[PDB]
RNA sequence: UAUACCGCCAUCUUCAGCAAACCCUGAUGAAGGCUACAAAGUAAGCGCAAGUACCCACGUAAAGACGUUAGGUCAAGGUGUAGC
């Protein structure tokens, strides 16, 4: 029984989010594109490095924000940067949020020489979409 | 390496294996001994840049480990669980009262009391032996308001609350005379469970099944002798007891039907007779047909108790308290 | 704040002129005393049935008239307190007439297929705060199949003063105010429907008159 | 150590049911609940269904649900006990 991204039903009480409540084949029907880069063209280079950077930054932002993420991230690319659209969960105080954001921005700028400025979207309750 | 890094919930699920979080690691205070204007100092009011020695950071880590150990110890805190009838079992155990209704009906006055628990294993087409559970709960505070119910399911708390709701929707009433003893004796034969009850006064003691003891405590009866004859089937015994309690001849109704008063010569008091019930209109002036040597099919146990002929290694021995 | 509603109507027998709504001769004209055969007759229906005419049961119209008076007085007193009445029927012989009568009356009805327990589980099936039927009047206790209707069971489980014209098959002991008599002829059904309609209308008129009398203060 | 898992995939799957919350029945037993000229069944939730892409909505693509096979993998990462 294949079980890629589709979640197996068990009881109608699974508080699943919006993005998490979508099969892995609806990328061209219902589900959109999270990360984007020219590496997945026919055909342009710069693909392996972009995918590695995306997979690394995802875990980085998820670790720096322990539990303060309502759902998965939505990476982007505009210039020599990598915008990250996230649905932050109202957990810590705004002062701590600003401090951590500034610290992470400065650290990334001085580490990768690329100002990876992110974006937040504070939401208290998780965006439950279905009860699988 | 970095490629060997992933989430933590997945690793936890894998380590647990049941098929077939950063509390101690603070996020605000830097894990390296350092001071900053942000936190650990007056919240922006001496805002400077300092650094703590590595020994101080090691001490902070040891304090966090001690806090983790204290939390683990708190997790080991024991609790009190009243033993129902049998040790470590849900025999005569009690729980919270039933929940109210939608519009109201404050049923919190009644008290719940789980009786028996049974794990039924029934095979299926593919799921196999279904671990189904059947429970029989009896709810009721007293004053006649009570009633049994049933609630079978593959769960515990769900089945308990289902049985509680069923009992709330199935409230039985029993006509009583002075909350202490039943009207008269009953000699029923429910299917295969015999019930031989005997009218006894107050302060006599509860000489009946523990389930029957709990049923009486919930109903209101204080003490009453009962010979649990025949097989010991919880469900059938309770059903027969309920049927007998529902089929009883009261005093007022009997007097209104027959007419004659209730004559009695209590031994505790004097010969002064005190009527217990009187008719609601007429009065049969003629007396009952005092036909001696009647045909009252008494039980052999009655004769054995009256003549003291009963003897065994467990006749009438001292029982527990409460 | 009007406690007189609990004393004025319940004082004099036949407050709304119940016995005058019908007549012994008018009831006999419908041949309601007729019944089914002794074999089809029910055991508990023996006391209410008088004799038989060549295996054709006959019901004493006196007991039927008394039960009808009692049921009509009960329904009138209920309407005086504003209550819902539910008509039941499944023989499909006079469903249109019963529907027209329910339309004429100021109450509801349901003479169609009764799903599995619509009144018991009314909390989930119907709305949560639904004014359950406070009275039931059976127009055809026997449905298409020789089986007692479940309405009596739901009533006994919900404690509702049941009314109806029991036949020689059902169990009148389960019904509160049974009414022995025929339940197949057309004239009898028409007379019963007209009597129920007149009773309801007169009860509503008397309720309005008593309300006006109270308002006179 | 995969006959301890997360994760991944394979047949049944040439399928149509699978269920929370309720009600009824079996003198209230494990259990069953189907008869539209209608006898107790109501069913949010998942799936078939449905919906969506190139050349349309067709043909080609995605899914084939609960579960048997302790199905195979330390052999992509960590992983209950042992050890160099
Ligand atoms: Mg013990
Ligand atoms: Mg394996
Ligand atoms: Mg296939
Ligand atoms: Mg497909
Ligand atoms: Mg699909
Ligand atoms: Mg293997
Ligand atoms: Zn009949």
């Amino acid at each position: 029984k294949n079980r890629a991204a589709r979640v197996r039903v068990s009881k109608g009480d699974k508080p699943v989010t919006y993005e998490e409540a979508h099969a892995p084949h609806y990328i061209a029907h219902r589900k959109g594109w999270l990360s984007l880069h020219t590496g997945n063209l026919d055909g342009e280079d710069h693909a392996a490095e972009r995918t590695v950077e995306d997979v690394f930054l995802r875990k980085f932002m998820w670790g720096t924000f322990p539990g303060c993420l309502a759902d998965q991230l939505v990476l982007k690319r505009r210039g020599n940067q990598l915008e990250i659209c996230a649905v932050v969960l109202r957990q810590l105080s705004p002062h701590k949020y600003y401090f951590l954001v500034g610290y992470s921005e400065t650290l990334l700028s001085y580490f990768y020489k690329c100002p990876v400025r992110l974006h937040l979207q504070t939401v208290p309750s998780k965006v439950v979409y279905k009860y699988l | 390496s970095f490629f060997t890094k992933l989430t933590a919930d997945e690793l936890w699920k894998g380590a647990l294996a049941e098929t077939g979080l950063n509390r101690g690691q603070i996020i605000g205070e830097g894990r390296y001994g350092f001071l900053w204007p942000g936190l650990n100092v007056p919240l922006m009011k001496v805002q400077t840049i300092a650094q703590r020695s590595k020994e101080e950071q090691e001490k902070v880590e040891a304090d966090m480990i001690q806090q983790r150990e204290e939390w683990d110890r708190k997790k080991k805190m024991k609790v009190k669980r009243e033993r129902g009838w049998s040790g470590n079992s849900w025999g005569g155990i009690s729980l919270g009262p039933p929940d109210p209704g939608p519009c109201g009906e404050t049923y919190e006055d009644f008290d719940t009391r789980i009786l028996e628990v049974r794990n039924v294993f029934t095979m299926t087409a593919k799921e196999g032996r279904k671990k189904s559970i059947r429970v029989l709960v009896a709810v009721g505070n007293g004053k006649g308001a009570a009633g049994f119910s049933i609630g079978k399911a593959t769960d515990r708390m769900d089945a308990f609350r289902k049985a509680k709701n069923r009992a709330v929707h199935h409230l039985h009433y029993i006509e009583r005379y002075e909350d202490h003893t039943i009207f008269h004796d009953i000699s029923l034969r429910f299917k295969r469970t015999h019930i031989k009850m005997k009218k006894q006064p107050k302060g006599y003691g509860l000489r009946c099944h523990r389930a029957i003891i709990t049923i009486c405590r919930l109903i209101g009866i204080k003490d009453m002798y009962a010979k649990v004859s025949g097989s010991i089937n919880m469900l059938s015994l309770t059903q027969g007891l309920f049927r007998g309690l529902s089929r009883q001849e009261t005093h007022q109704q009997l007097a209104d039907k027959k007419g004659l008063h209730v004559v009695e010569i209590r031994e505790e008091c004097g010969p002064l007779p005190i009527v217990v019930a009187s008719p609601r209109g007429p009065l049969r002036k003629d007396p009952e047909p005092e036909d001696e040597v009647p045909d009252v099919k008494l039980d052999w146990e009655d004769v054995k108790t009256a003549q003291g002929m009963k003897r065994s290694v467990w006749s009438n021995l001292k029982r527990a308290a409460t | 704040f009007n406690d007189k509603i609990l004393n004025e109507p319940l004082k004099h027998s036949d407050f709304f002129n119940v016995k005058e709504l019908f007549s012994v001769r008018s009831l006999f004209d419908a041949r309601v005393h007729l019944g089914h055969k002794a074999g089809c007759r029910h055991r508990f229906m023996e006391p209410y049935i008088f004799g038989s005419r060549l295996d054709h049961d006959i019901i004493d119209l006196e007991q039927t008239a008394t039960h009808l008076q009692l049921a009509l007085n009960f329904t009138a007193h209920m309407a005086y307190r504003k209550g819902i009445i539910l008509f039941i029927s499944r023989n499909r012989q006079f469903s249109y007439l019963i529907e027209n009568m329910a339309r004429d009356c100021g109450e509801y009805a349901h003479t169609r297929y009764f799903r599995g327990g619509m009144l018991t589980n009314a909390r989930l099936l119907f709305g949560p705060t639904v004014r359950l039927p406070d009275l039931i009047i059976f127009l055809h206790t026997l449905n298409n199949i020789f089986e007692p209707h479940v309405a009596v069971r739901d009533a006994a489980k919900m404690n509702i003063p049941t009314v109806g014209i029991v036949d020689t098959n059902c169990n009148p002991c389960l019904i509160t105010y049974p009414v022995p008599g025929n339940d197949d002829s057309p004239l009898a059904v028409h007379l019963y429907c007209r009597l129920f309609q007149t009773a309801i209308t007169r009860a509503k008129e008397k309720r309005q008159q008593v309300e006006a009398l109270y308002r006179l203060q």
